């Protein structure tokens, strides 16, 4: 028995061992506690605004629309502190484990940049803080790993299976299965079991509530559309929820094409993988067809949980939301792009999204259409990346 | 078939505890898991519990993710645990064979394909480990349609809800946790469980399996002393498997002392 | 003849060669007039708001004073689009050159955050820059390198003395005395000939006077000192401007002590040097006793510049504001424990600021006073130093 | 002492232009900057202008640099470029000689006091690169307490209230630069200095020397044509000793040749 509703149409759940099934009853009734709580609301618009800098600018990119119909914002998510949107949510979760009386946090990651996140929340709010990270993940992002420890962060390097994001996602959940009275499972993204997808889109909402603010202030109506990359789904249901209830607004977002659909080395499950059940829910997966689970590949390290969040497949479903991809080389192009006409580094993650409003602009250069990409990050973190290719 | 129910009645009427040994299907490979699973039943197991390699097996601690790991070495598949299955029931007719498993290889293609080919070669239950009893209801009715047993776990933290749950939904056996945490030999439980095992037997739940960190005799008589009606062990067996790879023979006759040992204690 | 005094006291001056002076006299006479052009304002306002993320966060840090009577801020520059306040004063005279009606870019830079500041204006705003930067610090610097190429600023090295920032100072000078009728130099601190300390105060004073209004509206009342670190003195005089008057609020400056002033390895000439006559202006200077200009040491890379603005050692030799030095081990401790007591990585530049404020806190614990700390980069950068020193 | 007014009244005698190379004291060695002075003397050079090895010579092209750059790899000091000069007037009583200098190592032990060693050892006048005629003050006045002419630089883009101030506070020479920029042979100026030369005189100005980019005796001819009193020619020279480093001899021959050439030039 829950007391909101698990599922958004079929696809999510709380496929957990029984076991953590009490943890995640106590964590679903704190959060809606907390959201009726004015003392929690206010402690956690004090941490966004005078800790993490909220809120974000929305940038217009006159320079790189000239000679179109296409009018184009960025969602500054690259200012906010850390560096990415990550960090909205793990303030919210910090606050929601200090509310149930827990001192201790663990976190997966991949990339590292949620790892780095959760690190710093937890200085902050004085929690103690364990991450799990892929072994072959720690070896290829030193620095992230540095940041964790610098922060006071324990790093935990993981060996099992694939050694990358979901073995850490696997980990992260066996020791929970052992810890859960002491510890809060600060988990990346807006996937896994209830109420994970909903109390990450909601600690996010912020990115879509500044953005019609802003938007409305700037150009006096609503964007014809938002386009947010989707890696796990975090940033881009924030930057979707609140334009859900409007109809005109179109909700893109954009998965990592890798190499090519085609090539079979890409990131992109919600259209192109198979509905499976893992790390807590029903969901679209990357997997073999006997049912392995397998990795995400794209040149952004961080789009790479091999899943999505059940709330996105399921605007995906009812023709919401649309969902597209966007290949490395693509993505790449943006990056460059980006950094010469506008004097802003995104993130390669970002990059996905900026590279798909590109296109939306030079296939029809004359439509008139008024978009906001999320920018959801900096990628000073892909300068050597970017280098080393070219 | 009901060989749950006819076991446990043959070892009421000897005042037997089940030992009940847990192994991953094809660990170390096809060949050598066949004859680790013969000796098991040989040395005196009472029912068998038979996990199929997955990818992210998250319930499961160090010593069973070596084990997937050493069965996807050897390339075992799901459609080869089921070859592997009809074989050992073409073997051993009467012995109580429990999956343990994990959601989406159930799932995969199609829950009630799942329960159909368990049925077509012989297994009597499955434990999937990442359903809970709120999720259950596709999977149980699936088992039911198809006389597999769909079992439950009772973990500690269990509240009288949940008791009357489990005791409602499952069958053949109820798998009683000794702890929270993940599978593991080093790990044992300590928790006092003749409170759940009371209320289990008060609500007319299937006979209670003690399951997780059994990995000595006195542990086996401790559980049937306090109630249960036997106990699993997989941690401790695969342990002998992967301390022995080198040795197939030896592997065999350590695994034979242990069972033994472990089964006598349920007497 | 100019229109604002080009002195403060005895320091600054126009010590350019004679060519360059109808330059310096242009561009005073475009500052003077848009000071009071309010399209100007608003031009320079919108950059800062929409596109560079002003105002920036003022973040209290009760973690680190526990158990003490300090109250401190941290005013959040390493929040601003680039991660350091640079980009305020780059923007501001991005639109100088503009209004002038030139359309190229020179600039110097040591570290390279001075290079990437001026590239990234100059990509929005249309201009093309080049950037003048020692061979040893080229080498030394290659991410820097590579941004300021990927917003596509042209990136000359130069071999000449000893190859660092005061020899990229004179080969921006040196190209600046051929090309001024169409090339404005985007001079990278508050030193140098007049205007150039002028300008760059102006067009950093907004830190200074954010502050005042926040540190007012959570603290009604002004903080007993600001404190900022002092390569060339840009981010310090931005902070310290709006204060001047406000007799009962200190100043304080803190140079780089390097090694220890004792060993002459140091960064510290407004203290520990001697005046002299190099880069266009009368002011303190690291020098030899025959008069050779000699570089400045520090940890931190952008600390470097061998001399200091003359508003400083006026403002010094009047006892208006006072300077002190923190060592490159003084600094690593701040910096570290800003990252494990507050989540927050800073600039191993602005850790010297920051270990001032810690040293006034721990020697006398038992004082009541409320400090504000100019936090004028984040230090992402400084992670392999710090990573290879520990 | 009042040797440029000798100087010029003698060329004007004879309608000649004064033809005046610049070396970097003490490149590429003490011994052989002063054989380097002795033969541009001997070669016809009217006067001399000198500079002082400085770490940051920010008016000065990559030829000059590099002269700089020898003078410290020799270990070069002011003190040493002091002896020199003594040295320099010691051996020749009436050749004028006026410094080129950077503003610090005027300003760095006194400015009244450099002025006096240039006095004690015999130098004319000083030109201060970086001090342009609004900062002059200090600099003119101990440079006329000690009998030193100061120079000033009349750019091309000189208005007519900078060419009054030019012809008031010179003394000795005006030195006209032929173009924007830095020091180097390779870049000519082209632009007519006819009108900024009538006009200085119109002023009473110092007797005008063309400078910067002046590397050929058509150069040194065109100056004196145009109504300028000389020309100095320093890049050039310095080229010849860079480009003769490794055998000093040929070095003096070839500075030798073309100080004969430039001078003939004038005539
Ligand atoms: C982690 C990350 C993403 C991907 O995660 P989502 O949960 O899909 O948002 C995207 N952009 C940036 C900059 C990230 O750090
Ligand atoms: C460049 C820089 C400094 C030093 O320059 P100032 O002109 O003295 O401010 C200080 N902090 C940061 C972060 C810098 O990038
Ligand atoms: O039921 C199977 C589990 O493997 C038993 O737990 P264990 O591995 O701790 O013995
Ligand atoms: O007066 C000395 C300068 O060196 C002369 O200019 P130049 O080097 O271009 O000949
Ligand atoms: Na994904
Ligand atoms: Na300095």
């Amino acid at each position: 028995t829950t007391l909101l509703n698990p599922y958004f149409g079929e696809f999510g759940g709380m496929y957990v061992p029984q076991i953590l099934m009490p943890a995640l009853n106590q964590l679903e009734e704190a959060f809606v506690s907390a959201q009726k709580d004015p003392e929690f609301q206010a402690q956690f618009a004090d941490l966004l605004k005078n800790y993490a800098g909220r809120p974000t600018a929305l940038t217009k990119c006159q320079n790189i629309t000239a000679g179109t119909r296409t009018t184009l914002y960025l969602k500054r998510e690259d200012l906010l502190h850390g560096g990415a949107h990550k960090t909205n949510q793990v303030l919210g979760q910090a606050l929601l484990a200090k509310r149930m009386g827990k001192s201790e946090i663990i976190a997966e990651t991949g990339a590292g940049q949620h790892g780095v996140a959760s690190a710093l929340a937890s200085a902050l709010l004085g929690l103690k803080c364990r991450i799990y990270m892929g072994a072959k993940d720690v070896e290829r992002q030193s620095p992230n790993v540095f940041r964790m420890r610098l922060m006071g962060a324990e790093v935990i390097p993981v060996h099992s299976g694939s050694a990358t994001l979901k073995d850490a996602c696997n980990e992260a959940l066996r020791d929970w299965s052992g810890s859960y009275e002491t510890a809060h499972y600060m988990l990346g993204t807006a996937a896994g079991p209830h109420p994970y997808p909903t109390i990450v889109r909601e600690f996010q909402r912020m990115i879509g509530e500044e953005t019609k603010a802003q938007i409305l202030d700037k150009e006096g109506r609503l964007p014809d559309a938002v386009i947010a990359c989707v890696g796990g789904g975090s940033n881009a249901i924030g930057m979707f929820a609140d334009f859900i209830n409007d109809t005109s607004v179109g909700l893109i977002g954009v998965e990592p094409g890798g190499h090519g659909i085609e090539t079979g080395e890409h990131g992109a499950p919600l259209k192109h993988g198979r509905v499976g059940i893992y790390f807590g829910m029903k969901a679209p997966m990357m997997q073999t067809a006997d049912g392995q689970i397998e990795e995400s590949y794209s040149i952004s390290a961080g789009l790479d949980f091999p899943s999505v969040g059940p709330q996105h497949a399921y605007l995906n479903s009812i023709g919401r939301a649309d969902y597209v991809s966007i290949t490395d080389d693509e993505a790449l192009e943006a990056f460059k792009t980006l950094c010469r006409h506008e004097g802003i580094i995104p993130a390669l993650e970002s990059s996905h999204a900026l590279a798909h409003a590109l296109k939306m602009m030079r296939e029809q250069p004359e439509k008139e259409q008024l978009l906001v990409v999320n920018l959801s990050g900096r990628g000073d973190k892909d300068i050597f990346t970017v280098h080393d290719i070219l | 078939m009901e060989r749950y129910e006819n076991l446990f009645a043959q070892l009421n009427d000897r005042r037997e505890g089940a030992f009940v040994p847990f192994v991953t299907l094809g660990d170390p490979g096809i060949e050598q898991s066949l004859k680790i699973i013969d000796t098991l039943i040989d040395a005196g197991a009472d029912a068998l519990e038979l996990g199929v390699p997955f990818s992210d097996p998250l319930a499961d601690g160090p010593t069973i993710q070596n084990a997937n790991l050493r069965a996807f070495a050897a390339g075992v598949t799901p459609a080869q645990c089921f070859e592997m299955l009809a074989i050992i029931r073409e073997k051993h007719p009467t012995i109580p064979i429990g999956l343990l498993m994990y959601a989406n290889l159930v799932f995969n293609n199609g829950i009630d394909a799942f329960y159909a080919r368990c049925e077509q070669v012989g297994v009597d239950s499955v434990l999937v480990a990442d359903v809970p009893v709120e999720e259950s209801a596709p999977f149980r009715q699936a088992a039911l349609r198809h006389n597999i047993a769909p079992i439950f776990i009772c973990p500690p933290n269990a509240d009288d809800d949940l008791l009357r749950q489990v005791a409602s939904y499952g069958r053949g056996y109820t798998y009683l946790l000794s702890r929270s945490g993940v599978t593991g030999a080093e790990n044992r439980g300590a928790l006092p469980l003749h409170h759940l095992i009371e209320k289990l037997k008060e609500y007319h739940a299937a006979p209670a399996l003690q399951g997780f960190g059994i990995s000595s005799p006195e542990q086996v008589s401790a559980a049937v002393r306090a109630g249960a009606a036997g106990a699993i062990s997989g941690s401790a067996i695969v342990k002998i498997i992967e301390k022995n790879l080198a040795s197939p023979k030896q592997m065999l006759a350590e695994l034979r002392s242990f069972v033994s040992a472990m089964k006598a204690a349920s007497r």
